[PDB]
């Protein structure tokens, strides 16, 4: 257990693969250490063993590596992380390791950072609503505790500002869902994958300045760290996440900060591999590979905590149809995804309701939950969104003095709709203002047109103006 | 009409791109199906 | 038996060498732990084995022992309420054994074999007996559990046990010879179970979504496919079927997809009541899970377990409906599989023997005389995840070839939060002839001519949005306007289903007819007014259109006073508007 | 007789065997395991180490141990016979009707020899379908190649089945008289489901024309093999029935597009490199060999017709296989989507439709001295009337001249009978009568296609045969 | 092989005012003409063979259908030469291939065509050469290649298309013969999109 | 390596109004600017070597034509460096790998550019990195991929581009040196897609 064995005889050094032979006591999946001649020690894991050689996947860069000098000695058989209620304040790098100053972490226990499928049978139904603040989000997207609800983004859209938007406002109604207690905060499980100074600064100042560092767990892969380390690093997170939540009754919020990153680091491990590749190059176990990321979210029967993700990827060339958006699509509940065009309109946040979606919504909305009206309302504003979109390309033909007074209204309703109940800027909406923006949009139509709502909730709600809520 | 043309002309060569891409990789993967068979035997 | 040590360790590929002697596609217990795996290759003394478990760990020399027998299931009493995973073992015993995750190398009967059952013998000594016959009955929920004899098994009864109780594991039946046959026997799940003949498909298959029973129907033993993107409302169909079906059995196989979607499975159908049976409906119902995160070399696995557990209940004489929530993702299990074998692909990295074991998995399906002489069948629906939604991807083409209905998505519904979002003219079926005689003796003797009228209207809709796309609905004449305007109330207030309310999630045929009659009605009656002068605007504004949109709303029970009442104001609106 | 023992390989579908240098390339052989079952299999590659052998069904149970190889023909080969008529073959074969089996009087090579090009001769005699849009409009001629170009939903098994239990020859016509000219139906069914061949078994007994018809019916779920093999089985019979019994033979094959794709999976098997669009890069050639083999030979009487049909996989004519189809055919005959959902059977346009070899088959002394002009006119008066019916959605009914107006009511009555034939068997007569019917709609002197002669001698008729008088 | 080849200097006169006015061809020239399925080609073909100033016509059936080859071997052989009288047969060649001959065959038949075309032409005499589909042609030329697993350039064809067509069309042309004599060839093939 | 990253809050003033007003760079941001050819990328990366306020501008022809280092080497003495009054050739360091220059030495180029930069912002200077075109590094790793027999990506692309591309671009900032001063470098990167 604790004597060491030192592997020589490295046969071939290329990219990020390592061939060493003569290890076949090497189990499969085990951390190495590679210790060079300079001293240096650089980690790996075995991806393929064989009784003639096995085969490694450095970590680090493979800078200084040489046949005559590079010794392989086994860590442990199983990637492990060693994890305690400790690391609540601390940074870690993208494999677990104090990048903060501080000394150690004392571990309470050492968890695999593959993690174990969570039985079905184990699992509840994710139904408390979180307020997130956002009314694109709130109404017609709903967000509740223990879903996977990724961020569908692009190069230049502020989907960062969103994460951190939501981490700072994110709560539980327990008024609304009858309960009616005091609520402990949030734990952030941050982990960012090949992540810029710009992001990272703006969110360490964000985290700062509301004050959320002291309960946060943080896992950095800089743009400049090695590739390699990103595919531990949201393991890593996760398990921490899952140990917090499912040990503790914590309530996590996980982050992850680029699964693109993520996903161009397995698209290399499996090319130097040679793995049959999917479409645009991505290995053919991209969403499995995937899944036993995104699957670790999630609520457990008899267990007060939770584990809720949301992942951040940016589309290539804002196209939905690419590997990485598909896969992630396939796996999670529902996305939120961002329109440029609302963007460059300075909508903020950009979100467009008609592509995001939200498959947990049902179970945390309506009666006895948020309100009674909440379904049929976010059905009747997607219902009117999309005659208004429908009303704008047919007036890109038309013109719009040819149109009908009702077409006229369907179009005065979608622009109202994206500057106003879209666009909010930075503040904080609870869900009766952003209904009764919603019901004050929707008063904007005639009454008999608003046939997905039943006539109680009409006669209740319908009539206020947008100019009675604000001057 | 000759924007969509451009479109359809731009679509079916990045389609045709992929598609020797894939015969590319075919092409390397036969070969090491025959090499690593070879030399083992 | 065949025992040799672990030679590679690649992800869920083990080779292990020493094993001369062991059969394609046999089981083995890989490692010390004795991980179930199935050998794919035979290459010299080596056998090439893909492990249905985690592999981590695993080191080169442990033992690989053959079990000699390829994949089977055990049938008999104890399925009709659990859930299972890819290879038939009980997640709740599971559960029990090892906590709130899913530990690899846990053993467990598919069967409990400390269950009671109230045994009810239908032989006596001296009868002989064949495969497929009924040596006696078993209640299990109401549903009366035959117990059969094994397909190909054939003797003389010697000894039967008297009425009592007992479990699975106890020999009912000792036949002449010695043979013993318990209340349950084991089946190779690649083996279809035999069957006497195949019937026609007559009668239909009732899934209770108004556009899938009317406009694109599949009959009781045939098969469908649902493919669409990613939101576009592939599983809450699939859960809408689970749910209101009419068929007796409920085989419901996750593939590859989530786990909460399970968990809600589980969670809600006990609540819910079967609509023939009275009880709950998870009585009804098994669930195969293999959730995304799960082997992936399980995913075959799970689908042939659910579509023998399907053929097992069809043998004795139930209907049942097997569901496969995904087969695109045992289609990418078996691309991962084929890159660990280094093989040539055939297209986009598939295997080339795909579309094989996808005719074979779809043709177990149909209307059948089992063994036992009484009449049985399963229904096959398919849901496909086409990559980025392109339904050129060769799975989905695969499917379109072998299927008798084709229940298209699109993603321009879903966004707009129109359900169940089934694109009409991408969707198809090829049952609608065959079932008319049965809509005729059970509808109405004129439905299959209103249903025609309906689809000739979608059709005359979809040509007149060519020209509405390019010059827009105000230029067109007031009869194609209308046209335009009869097709968008039947888009929203005939297809349009809300699969979470609590009156219109179901829809009987009766209901469906009489809101085509009534759409229908007001069509006739609108066209005549406008041969006499009457506007379209003019027309519009009727509330008697309210009445027609707020039809589906209306309950089963009350129904038909509403349909009567709708049909007086459709033509009384019609005789005073002119 | 000899056993190959020593397999040392076994994965998916291949298997090889050592020291069998007395293989031939392409043999069958008979693969035998520990359990006494008995599995068939192809000769695939055969070298001085070891033979490659692709086994039809799945390779389950197989062990290097016990499984033993024999030989047990050197050349795919076929028995057949006269009695063959009436049977049916399960697509290498063997009969799954329940009869025994033929007593073959002579076994020929399923990979026939191709035709002598100055062997031929030129087509210029028609089979009558009962089809109007087939017959009056894109005529079959016996020796033609006319595929069915069909979609994912469309009708094409009940087309297939209609034509087959209705074509016949009219030796009448030509003035011959001579009934004692044999017709024979051969029927290549490729990749269908059950319900399909339930579907086919029915229609075929139900009316008799079994006794006609050779069926070798290849299911979905049947080896790939098989259904590569399936129409060089029933082309084997249509030529030795054609060229040496004087039988006119018809030959359907459906579907090509099962057959295209058991081809891909097969040559992906043998890992040959897949060429344009994915699909082998001799299938042109392969569906060639298929093609080619109908036609009408200079000093015998027979004929081998044939009409393949295949499923456009989205509706798209770019597409490889309809794309090689058209490339080797003479013509095509398109089913309608808009059509078959309008509820009109058989769902036949004629205006993508196109019969190449036409022209030959039809007019003095063959079908009757109208034939081509009637065609014409038809053709032109239908894409008029299916214009017009577009413009008058914008301009309206009024706003149109009366002759434009009675080429709206031409299309609808034309949609409405000469398409809208249901399952009757229309004599070509009978076709003639309904068309020159139609255009009696349109008034006499529009119709320009059509000389003096033939308006003056058929132009007048109204719409009886249909309704009123049916 | 030949001494020298000459300028395109004299016409090739078709016989037909359209092409011999407006779009002509000179002696030894090459000529591209699409084929519509009733655009008439084959009586062009015909005419060409029939009317034409050249000695000798030489015909290459590339990958024809079975009846379109079948038909051209049918009816040349009932043409009359104009300038004798006689069969036009008598100063005709026809290479014939269907499609489901061999793919080699189908490959080789415009280099054996015009080969016996330079070799009439090595006599003096001016020989018409009429491909009657290099589509085929192509189309049997990709299936060569893809079976040598070579690389698919644009649409599956082989990157050396466009070098295989430009040899085999500059075979064209006015010469003086090795023997000192004046022999020309015209080629016109027939593309089919 | 450097002490600390600082937040970029001054800009990196180009002299294009449409940049410096519209779309601003900071000290220590980066920026790409993509663009068929004859766009005005060198037109820009030139305009910015003349007229901005970097105290150090690095210059990098990677793969590009020679003319335009020359044009470089012949105006810049002459022409005077907007900060101190002297020649501006002065401020200026190139690196050129002409296109017709070995191909592998390109993303050596690039590398020895920026340490440069990172070396003279270690001394305290704001430094300017104009990289003439990053997808001739690119296509050089395309083609010692290919000589290396890797499976590449995308477009034949190494599975690594972004990597690399990351890694290269992650220089850029404003820090606190390890000698206590505080300087920059702005990385303007031009895309030949
Ligand atoms: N110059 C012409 N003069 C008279 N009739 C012509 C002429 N060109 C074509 N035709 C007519 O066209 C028919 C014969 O040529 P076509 O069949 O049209 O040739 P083709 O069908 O285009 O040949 P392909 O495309 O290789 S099948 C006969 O009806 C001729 O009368
Ligand atoms: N800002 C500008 N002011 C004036 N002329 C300009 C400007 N930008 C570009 N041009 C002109 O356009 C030409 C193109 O120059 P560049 O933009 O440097 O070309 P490019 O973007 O480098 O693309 P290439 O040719 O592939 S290197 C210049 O030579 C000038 O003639
Ligand atoms: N028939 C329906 N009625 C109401 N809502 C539906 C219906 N079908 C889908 N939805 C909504 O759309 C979401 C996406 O459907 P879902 O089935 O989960 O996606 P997928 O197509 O991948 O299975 C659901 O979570 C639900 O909110
Ligand atoms: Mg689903
Ligand atoms: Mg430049």
């Amino acid at each position: 257990d604790l004597l060491k064995k030192e592997y020589t005889g490295i046969t071939y050094i290329s990219g990020p693969l390592l061939f060493v032979e003569n290890a076949k006591d090497l189990a499969y999946g085990a951390i190495v250490d590679i210790k060079d001649g300079t001293g240096r020690v650089r980690g790996g894991q075995v991806i393929e063993v064989s009784e003639e050689y096995a085969v490694i996947q450095v970590f680090e860069e493979t800078t200084g590596l040489d046949l005559a000098t590079t010794s392989v000695s086994l860590v442990e058989d199983v990637a492990r992380l060693g994890v305690s209620k400790e690391m609540l304040g601390r940074r870690f790098n993208g494999i677990g390791k104090p990048i903060d100053g501080l000394p150690p972490i004392t571990p309470e226990k050492r968890l695999p950072i593959t993690g174990l499928p969570l039985n079905p049978v184990a699992r509840r139904k994710p139904e408390q609503f979180i307020q997130t603040g956002i009314s694109t989000i709130d109404v017609m997207n709903t967000l509740v505790r223990g879903q996977k609800l990724p961020i569908f983004s692009g190069s230049g859209l502020p989907a960062n500002e969103i994460a951190a938007q939501i981490a700072r406002q994110a709560t539980v109604r327990p008024d609304l869902s009858g309960e009616g207690e005091k609520e402990e905060p949030f734990a952030v499980v941050f982990a960012a994958m090949g992540i810029t100074q710009r992001e990272l600064s703006y969110f360490i100042q964000e985290f700062e300045r509301t004050g959320a560092l002291s309960r946060s767990v943080l896992f950095l892969n800089k743009a400049d760290d090695p590739t390699i380390e990103r595919i531990l690093t949201p393991r890593m997170a996760l398990t921490v996440a899952e140990y917090l939540a499912f040990e503790h009754d914590y309530h996590v919020l996980v982050i992850l900060t680029d699964m693109t990153n993520y996903c161009e680091a397995l698209r290399e491990i499996g090319a130097a591999r040679e793995e049959i590749p999917g479409r645009r190059g991505y290995p053919g176990y991209m969403y499995t590979d995937l899944a036993t990321i995104y699957e670790r979210a999630g609520v457990v029967e008899g267990k007060k905590g939770s584990v809720t993700q949301i992942p951040i990827l940016s589309m290539p060339d804002d196209d939905r149809t690419h590997p990485i958006p598909d896969l992630t699509g396939y796996i999670t509940e529902g996305q939120i995804q961002l329109s440029r065009e609302l963007h460059r309109k300075g909508i903020y946040p950009p979100i467009d309701p008609l592509p995001s979606l939200s498959r947990l919504m049902n179970n945390g909305v309506g009666k006895g939950k948020t309100r009674e009206d909440h379904k049929q309302v976010s059905d009747q504003l997607y219902s009117a969104y999309a005659n208004g979109v429908d009303i704008r390309k047919l007036v890109a033909i038309i013109g719009e003095d040819a149109l009908t007074e009702n077409d006229r209204r369907y179009l005065q309703f979608a622009d109202a709709f994206e500057r106003f109940f879209i666009n909010q800027g930075q503040q904080n909406r609870s869900i009766e203002e952003s209904l009764q923006i919603a019901w004050a949009l929707l008063s904007m139509l005639p009454q008999g047109e608003l046939k997905r709502i039943s006539k109680d909730h009409i006669g209740k709600y319908y009539g206020q103006k947008l100019e009675e809520i604000w001057g | 009409i000759p924007g969509i043309r451009a479109q359809i002309r731009f679509i079916q060569q990045v389609l045709e791109q992929r598609e020797r891409e894939d015969t590319f990789r075919l092409k390397r993967i036969k070969g090491k199906i025959e090499a690593r068979e070879a030399e083992e035997e | 038996m065949i025992q040799g040590v672990i030679q590679k360790i690649a992800g869920p590929a083990v080779i292990a060498k020493g094993m001369l002697g062991a059969r394609m596609y046999d089981i083995c217990k890989v490692g010390e732990e004795g991980l179930v795996g199935e050998i794919i290759r035979l290459d010299g003394d080596t056998a090439f084995v893909q492990v249905y478990e985690d592999t981590s760990g695993l080191k080169v020399g442990e033992p690989v022992v053959s079990t000699g027998l390829p994949l089977a299931v055990e049938l008999g009493p104890g399925m009709l309420n659990g859930i299972y995973d890819g290879i038939q073992r009980p997640l709740e015993r599971i559960r029990e054994k090892t906590g709130i995750y899913i530990t690899r190398g846990v053993v467990v009967h598919a069967l409990d074999r400390e269950k009671k059952w109230a045994w009810t013998p239908m032989v006596k000594p001296g009868d002989e007996v064949r495969g497929g016959m009924v040596l006696g009955t078993v209640p299990e929920f109401g549903f009366t559990h035959k117990i059969l004899v094994p397909p190909d098994v054939r003797g003389r009864v010697k000894e039967v046990k008297p009425a009592g109780e007992y479990t699975v594991e106890e020999p009912v039946v000792v036949l002449e010879d010695g043979t013993e046959l318990k209340m349950y026997h084991t089946w190779p799940v690649r083996r279809a179970r035999p069957v006497q003949r195949k019937l026609d498909p007559n009668t239909p298959f009732l899934t209770g979504m108004r556009i899938l029973d009317v406009l694109f129907p599949v009959a009781m033993g045939g098969t469908a496919a649902i493919p669409g993107p990613f939101g576009a409302g592939k599983s809450v169909t699939q859960q809408s079927l689970a749910k209101w079906s009419n068929a007796d059995v409920v085989v419901y196989v996750g593939c590859g997809e989530r786990g909460n979607e399970m968990t809600d499975v589980l969670v809600e159908f006990p609540e819910l009541t079967d609509p023939k049976t009275g009880g709950p409906l998870m009585h009804r119902t098994v669930l195969i899970a293999n959730t995304s995160n799960m082997p992936v070399a399980a995913r075959e696995a799970s689908i042939y377990v659910g579509v023998t557990i399907a053929e097992y209940f069809r043998d004795q004489g139930f209907s049942v409906a097997l569901m496969a929530d995904s087969t695109s993702r045992w289609a990418e299990a078996l691309r991962e599989i084929s890159s660990r074998l280094e093989e040539m692909p055939a297209e986009e990295g598939y295997p080339p023997y795909l579309a094989a074991r996808l005719a074979a998995f779809y043709e177990r399906a149909g209307k059948v005389i089992t063994l036992g002489g009484e009449e049985g069948a399963v229904t096959i629906v398919g849901a496909v995840s086409p990559p980025g939604g392109d339904m050129s991807e060769p799975v989905t083409q695969s499917t379109l070839r072998i299927v008798g209905a084709f229940w298209r998505l699109d993603a321009s519904l879903a966004f707009r939060r129109h359900f169940p979002a089934i694109n009409w003219n991408g969707s198809y079926s090829l049952f609608t002839s065959a079932l008319d005689p049965w809509y005729r003796e059970n509808v109405a003797e004129d439905y299959p001519e209103l249903r025609d009228a309906i689809s000739e209207l979608l059709q005359r809709e979809a040509g007149l949005q060519e020209i509405v796309q390019l010059v827009g609905p105000d230029a067109l004449q007031d009869a194609e306007r209308l046209v335009i305007e009869v097709g968008r109330i039947i888009r929203e207030d005939f297809l349009q289903q809300n699969a979470y309310h609590e009156v219109d999630a179901y829809c009987s045929m009766k209901k469906a007819y009489g809101i085509m009659k009534m759409i229908l009605a007001f069509y006739k009656e609108a066209e005549a007014a406008i041969k006499r002068g009457v506007s379209i605007d003019e027309i519009l504004q009727l509330p008697v259109l309210e009445r027609i949109g707020r039809a589906r709303y209306v309950s089963e029970e009350e129904f038909p006073a509403y349909f009567e009442e709708a049909m007086k104001e459709i033509q009384g609106a019609f005789k005073a508007l002119a």
